């Protein structure tokens, strides 16, 4: 019964900056590993950037190492990731991933819908 | 076996204690920097260096061979060399052991065992005798460095090193030996002494060379070691070290000495050396003198087997192969392996990268079941060895899911592969594997669970090692992170050490079997329509209802067999046909186990050796078996033997002592048993008694001199009409001795009218006889018997003499 709700509602940035909210419900954004993902039109799976534990440590992808800074909320509310200065390869769409909770009989790796971004 | 089981457990555990006080000061990074620092000059050295001091265990090979007086070729010699030297060192009589890898080799070259009991005894004793006084003389060498090393003062080094020399020289050389030097010897070089018994050992030259060899073995291990290590001392004293953490490893029957040897490098060179530089030489020399060695011979004999025993259409049973206790090997080592690897953290960044890719209690819960499996592995590698199908196919199984489960933890393209290579191998072995037996009924030593336990306290001290940046809490249990290793180790350790007690608990607990019983008449029937429908008539004594039968499951065989003491003596090769008669070994070894009972055979047909070697009995010759052909035995042909025989029959025929044949049950009885009394004036095993039924269930000939009965004898048949063999022999006292050979032609030649290609007259002693029994021209087959592990031959002939009354 674990929901993650995406909101980023972004369509043209030429440069500027957006910024992405993803919603949970069943894990207390915690104690839970969590990540975003990308799917560009016509090409493979790659990552942005993660959360592992307590806000503390935040590994980025190597195209996003400084470009993007994303946060947590601490507690049992969304997570936030925002959008930065051109990048014509990011018109994708960006799922939110939650691959470890709180639960240790938690399997699934659930995902998120996904918004389209666009610069 | 229960107290040097215990006494080898606390002494590996004592050593694993020691040693990890000793790399007290040392982390993990550190071990690793000190194993990346070693150059690849060094590598290259050692593989030198290993093969070097494999060419010098060809020689002490050949040396022990040319001691034996066994002549082999050099490709042969080579080979067995290698592979008796490579299984022996890495495993101590745990899987494999060198005496039986020799044995599987050369008595399928075609040599008695004796020679290669002594060959094996030759060897050990020239390693264990020419430790001492190369130790001696590294002490007498460089003393003053040695007194440092050992931390005792050079007077006390200097006068044991002396006493031991000069004892050495004395009494081993001179005042034990030459005071009594032997007439004569038997091979080339040789020097029987006296003694209790007659010693074999070998004279000045062969003594000479075998020291010289011996010296040159030890140095080359020691120059692995030494070039493997950066700082070293000088070599005398690490010789000196050397030797001594040798003598203590293999004496502590551990296998491959690991825990101790290691032990007295580390508590020997701690303080004037580094210790992870150390610890990196002492693993790095282990794993390129001992894993692999033993690797190389076991793909070495596998191939023997894949191309000298598979390419050739053999179409024959496959047992006494080298695929079973090898693979079972493998298997062992693709457990201790998994195991291990479920400790040690996993690469960082491979840790990262995958899980990036796959859910994080995924992970957990594969590391779990990965070391579960690793563990399944390790106690199924005795299944394999006892060739079982079912344990081929659970292994088969849990191979290939434990490297998918490998693939899944950690990325690990090591553990993954060396185990799809493992299961691939296995399965190109499927044939070897033939016993349809149950798992869980398998019998188990405290030898392997005594290794499994000490696999699990390795595993154990590996985590602890690994593992000592985090602290220790309560809470470590419940957590579950990717980046956290330390609780995932501490939960697969936990659930092994678990599921191994468990299962320990379970085989300990259960019920023993049945003993032995006699047989009702509904098995003696079964019996009696197994030997009609086979063609050994020696299997009729198990008519005398005087022996339990052990009837196989699937549809016709059985093995008499009789409880003395603690030996479980049988009769003759299993009844019944060739691809049962394994399977019966099998289970009759199976159910001596059980009952903590040592097996023992009698009288085994020469055919049947590979399965009775493979079982671990040591072939021994005690008799010979005649045969008189009945396929020509014409009554024209004579010679000097032959004419009397006609003459024989002449003299019986015109003094009126025609012999008459009876159908089974249907003879007087009253009179026989006459005769037999007359004859004595019971025993049993070897020949019967004079019962009704028995003599019942044979037909009987009585030869009758002048109209009355004088003489009998028990007459042994087939369905097939193969072979025709005597029971029991009684001929009354007043009868002339032109009575019994008349019997014995008479006998013969209606069973060659009859039809019957072959006729036995029985088996004749090795070492006044024999002189009646070659007068009828046979062909003579050797018979021997079977003792477990080649012990004492002694204990078992007496309990049969005794149980033959």
């Amino acid at each position: 019964g674990v929901q993650l709700v995406e909101s980023g509602g972004g369509l043209v940035q030429a440069g500027g900056s957006l910024r992405l909210s993803c919603a949970a419900s069943g894990f207390p954004v915690s104690s839970a590993w969590m990540a975003w993902y990308r799917q560009a039109p016509g090409k493979e799976r790659e990552w942005v950037a993660a959360i592992f534990s307590a806000g503390q440590k935040t590994r980025y992808a190597d195209s996003v190492k400084g470009r993007f800074t994303i946060s947590r909320d601490n507690a049992k509310n969304t997570v936030y990731l925002q959008m930065n200065s051109l990048k014509p390869e990011d018109t994708a769409v960006y799922y939110c991933n939650v691959k470890d909770t709180g639960h240790w009989w938690d399997i699934y790796d659930y995902w998120g819908q996904g918004t389209q971004v666009t610069v | 076996q229960p107290i040097g089981l215990v006494f080898t457990l606390l002494l590996f555990g004592l050593a694993l204690v020691a040693c990890y006080h000793l790399l007290r000061e040392i982390d993990p990074g550190a071990l690793h920097d000190a194993i990346a620092d070693v150059p690849r000059p060094a590598l290259l050295g050692a593989l030198s260096a290993t093969a070097l001091g494999f060419v010098i265990l060809l020689g002490y090979e050949w040396s022990a061979s040319r001691f034996a007086g066994v002549t082999l070729p050099m490709r042969s010699l080579a080979t067995g060399g290698f592979s008796a030297f490579a299984i022996g060192n890495a495993v101590g009589l745990s899987l494999l052991s060198g005496g039986s890898v020799r044995y599987r080799l050369y008595s399928r070259h075609g040599i008695g065992a004796a020679e290669i009991a002594r060959m094996t005894l030759f060897a050990s004793l020239s390693l264990g005798c020419a430790l001492p006084v190369l130790a001696a003389l590294a002490a007498l060498c460089d003393l003053d460095d040695a007194a440092s090393a050992l931390h005792l003062p050079r007077a006390l080094v200097a006068v044991i090193a002396i006493a031991v020399l000069s004892l050495a020289v004395g009494l081993v050389a001179f005042l034990a030996r030459h005071r009594l030097p032997g007439e004569r010897p038997s091979p080339d070089s040789l020097l029987v002494r006296l003694g209790r018994r007659s010693l074999r050992l070998p004279g000045l030259r062969l003594s000479l060379l075998q020291l010289l060899i011996t010296a040159l073995d030890v140095a080359a291990a020691a120059t692995v070691l030494y070039l493997l290590l950066p700082e070293t001392p000088p070599f005398a004293a690490f010789l000196l070290v050397y030797l001594l953490a040798l003598a203590a490893g293999v004496l502590s029957h551990v296998p491959g000495g690991v825990g101790v040897f290691e032990a007295v490098l580390l508590a020997a060179f701690a303080g004037q050396l580094g210790a992870a530089p150390l610890a990196a030489a002492l693993l790095l020399y282990r794993l390129i003198y001992v894993v692999l060695p033993l690797l190389l011979a076991c793909l070495l004999l596998l191939f023997l087997e894949a191309r000298r025993l598979w390419v050739t259409r053999q179409a024959i049973r496959v047992a006494s192969g080298f695929a079973a206790p090898i693979l079972a090997i493998l298997v062992f080592l693709s457990g201790v392996v998994l195991l291990f690897s479920g400790a040690t953290p996993a690469i960082d960044t491979r840790l990262e990268h995958l899980g990036f890719l796959i859910p994080h209690r995924l992970i957990d819960a594969s590391h779990l079941v990965a070391s579960l499996i690793g563990v399944l592995c390790l106690l199924l590698a005795q299944g394999l060895r006892r060739r079982l199908s079912a344990a081929w196919a659970l292994t088969l199984v849990l191979l290939l899911v434990g490297a998918l489960l490998s693939l899944l933890k950690g990325f690990d393209w090591e553990e993954a592969s060396l185990l799809s290579l493992t299961a691939a191998l296995l399965a190109m072995f499927r044939r070897s594997f033939y016993r349809p037996s149950r798992l869980m009924e398998v019998p188990f030593s405290p030898l392997y669970v005594g290794a499994s336990i000490c696999v699990v306290g390795a595993s154990v001290w590996l985590l602890l090692f690994a593992n000592q940046d985090v602290h220790y809490s309560n809470q470590l249990w419940w957590q579950f992170a990717l980046d956290a290793d330390a609780p995932r180790a501490l939960r697969a350790a936990l659930g092994s050490c678990l599921l191994l007690l468990a299962l320990a608990l379970g085989w300990l607990l259960r019920a023993a079997p049945p003993a032995i019983r006699e047989p009702n008449a509904e098995e003696l029937q079964r019996a009696a329509r197994i030997i009609r429908h086979s063609d050994q008539p020696d299997g009729g004594l198990a008519l005398t209802g005087d022996k339990a039968l052990l009837f196989h499951e699937s549809d016709d065989a059985f093995l008499m067999y009789a409880r003395r003491g603690r030996s479980m003596i049988a009769l003759y090769d299993p009844i019944g046909p060739a691809m049962q008669r394994a399977e019966l070994i099998w289970q009759f070894r199976d159910l001596c186990d059980l009952h903590h009972a040592r097996p023992v055979f009698y009288q085994v047909r020469a055919e049947n050796l590979p399965f009775y070697m493979d079982i671990g009995l040591t072939a021994l010759k005690l008799g010979e078996e005649a045969r008189v052909d009945l396929l020509r035995f014409d009554l024209e042909n004579k010679g000097k033997e032959m004419k009397d025989l006609r003459y024989t029959w002449n003299r019986g025929q015109r003094d009126g002592l025609a012999l008459e044949f009876h159908e089974p049950g249907q003879a007087p009885l009253d009179e026989l048993k006459a005769i037999s009394d007359a004859w004595l004036g019971e025993k049993g095993f070897s020949l019967g008694r004079f019962t009704p039924a028995y003599l019942n269930f044979f037909r009987i000939a009585i030869v009758r001199h002048q109209g009355k009965p004088v003489a009998f004898a028990n007459l042994l048949e087939t369905d097939s009409r193969e072979l025709a063999s005597l029971d029991l022999m009684r001929v009354h006292p007043d009868a002339p001795k032109l009575t019994m050979e008349f019997l014995m032609l008479g006998l013969i030649l209606h069973y060659k009218a009859q039809g019957h290609a072959r006729f036995s007259l029985g088996m004749v002693p090795l070492a006044g006889l024999r002189r009646f029994k070659d007068k009828f021209q046979p062909d003579w087959e050797p018979r021997y018997l079977a003792v477990p592990a080649g012990l004492d031959p002694l204990v078992a002939l007496a309990d049969t003499a005794a149980l033959i009354a």
